[PDB]
């Protein structure tokens, strides 16, 4: 509706008869492939993502957001835990990492 | 093919010419609203050769290779169920490149989801799209992956009652 | 010459592979819009018997 891509911002301009739109959006680029899951297996358990999406590199599972690539460590902040890992299918096996583990092993 | 009467009508002025232009006028305005509604990408893009969208059916609307027109089922179903100085023009797009636009469409709403619309296709696992559209929804991803059968399920049979509706129905 | 719709483009689909962006490009697009016209008026009586 505001122009092709994500749009962000428009700006108006007076025309003979007419108005110009000048749509400023956010077009993606240089895209990468990732090997991804719907879920991480830790200790039984099953974690999804709150907001991003898991990807893998080929040897190392992160947590990015979906449009740019940003990779963080998994952790239980930026994920949520529903059921076991017999539920899902195509659950990896990784590791979750605890901020809180450091604070009570010091 | 009256030379007196074309003689006479010589005296109204320019009547034909403004019914002619606004006649132009349409036929071009059609053609435009075609281009408008289906080439709204500009790669053609196709599905892989091996099905598998995490139980997801798509047969009943993606091109049947079987057929020499190479339209959906659905789309079979649609086109067998429509039924003096005249002259018609011909479409610019054929029914063909309209079902290949379709299908370019089928095809990048399926493989890459929102992304090919907004950008360069993306591909993405069909079971991570439709979570994705059910957090848009406001509905957690656990729940689409919990039950990723059930609403393959329900999505193949609600395909069929469409088809099947649209069979039954004048 | 028959047409051609659009450059070919397979996407490579499979069960457990996705594509991240890692780069943007902001793009800006004009979109043309007519709002009025001109303004006429006819005396009728004076156009058609001055
Ligand atoms: C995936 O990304 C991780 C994170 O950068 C990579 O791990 C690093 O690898 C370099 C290369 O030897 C090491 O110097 C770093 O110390 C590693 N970091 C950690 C936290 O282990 C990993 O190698 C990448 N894998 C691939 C296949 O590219
Ligand atoms: C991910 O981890 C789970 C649990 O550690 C693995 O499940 C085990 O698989 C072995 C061999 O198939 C069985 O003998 C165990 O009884 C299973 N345990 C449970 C709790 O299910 C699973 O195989 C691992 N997946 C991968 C790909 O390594
Ligand atoms: C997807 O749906 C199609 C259509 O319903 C399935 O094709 C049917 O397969 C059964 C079993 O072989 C046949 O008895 C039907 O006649 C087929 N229907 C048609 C229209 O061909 C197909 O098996 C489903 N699954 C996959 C993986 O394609
Ligand atoms: C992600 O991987 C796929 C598969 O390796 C890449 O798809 C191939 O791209 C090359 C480059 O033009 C083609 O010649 C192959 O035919 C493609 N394969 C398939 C199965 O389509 C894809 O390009 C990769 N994505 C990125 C961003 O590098
Ligand atoms: C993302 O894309 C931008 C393009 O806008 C890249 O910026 C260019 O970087 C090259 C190499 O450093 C420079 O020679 C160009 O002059 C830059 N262009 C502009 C407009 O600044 C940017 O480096 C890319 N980033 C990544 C991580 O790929
Ligand atoms: C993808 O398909 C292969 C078989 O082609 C299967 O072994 C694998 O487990 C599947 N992965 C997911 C995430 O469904």
């Amino acid at each position: 509706f505001c122009g092709k891509g994500y749009h962000l911002m428009s700006f108006p301009q007076s025309a003979p008869h007419g108005v110009v739109f000048l749509h400023v959006t956010y077009v993606p680029a240089q895209e990468k492939n990732f090997t991804t899951a719907p879920a991480i297996c830790h200790d039984g358990k099953a974690h999804f993502p709150r907001e991003g999406v898991f990807v893998s590199n080929g040897t190392h599972w992160f947590v990015t957001q979906r449009n740019f690539y940003e990779p963080q460590i998994i952790t239980t902040d930026n994920t949520f835990v529903s059921g076991n890992c017999d539920v899902v299918i195509g659950i990896v096996n990784n590791t979750v990492y605890d901020p809180l583990q450091p604070e009570l092993d010091s | 093919d009256s030379t007196e009467c074309s003689n006479l009508l010589l005296q109204y002025g320019s009547f034909c010419t403004q019914l002619n232009r606004a006649l132009t006028g349409i036929a071009v305005e059609q053609d435009k609203n075609t281009q408008e509604v289906f080439a709204q990408v500009k790669q053609i893009y196709k599905t892989p050769p091996i099905k598998d969208f995490g139980g997801f059916n798509f047969s009943q609307i993606l091109p049947d290779p079987s057929k020499p027109s190479k339209r959906s089922p659905i789309e079979d179903l649609l086109f067998n169920k429509v039924t003096n100085g005249l002259t018609v023009l011909p479409p610019l797009l054929t029914d063909e490149m309209i079902a290949q636009y379709t299908s370019a469409l089928l095809a990048g709403t399926i493989t890459s989801g929102w992304t090919f619309g907004a950008g360069p296709a993306l591909q993405i696992p069909f079971p991570m799209q439709m979570a994705y559209r059910f957090n848009g929804i406001g509905v957690t991803q656990n729940v689409l992956y919990e039950n990723q059968k059930l609403i393959a399920n329900q999505f193949n049979s609600a395909i069929g009652k469409i088809q099947d509706s649209l069979s039954s129905t004048p | 010459y028959t047409m051609s719709l659009g450059a070919e483009n397979s996407v490579a689909y499979s069960n457990n592979s996705i594509a991240i962006p890692t780069n943007f490009t902001i793009s800006v697009t004009t979109e043309i819009l007519p709002v009025s016209m001109t303004k006429t008026s006819v005396d009728c009586t004076m156009y058609i018997c001055g």
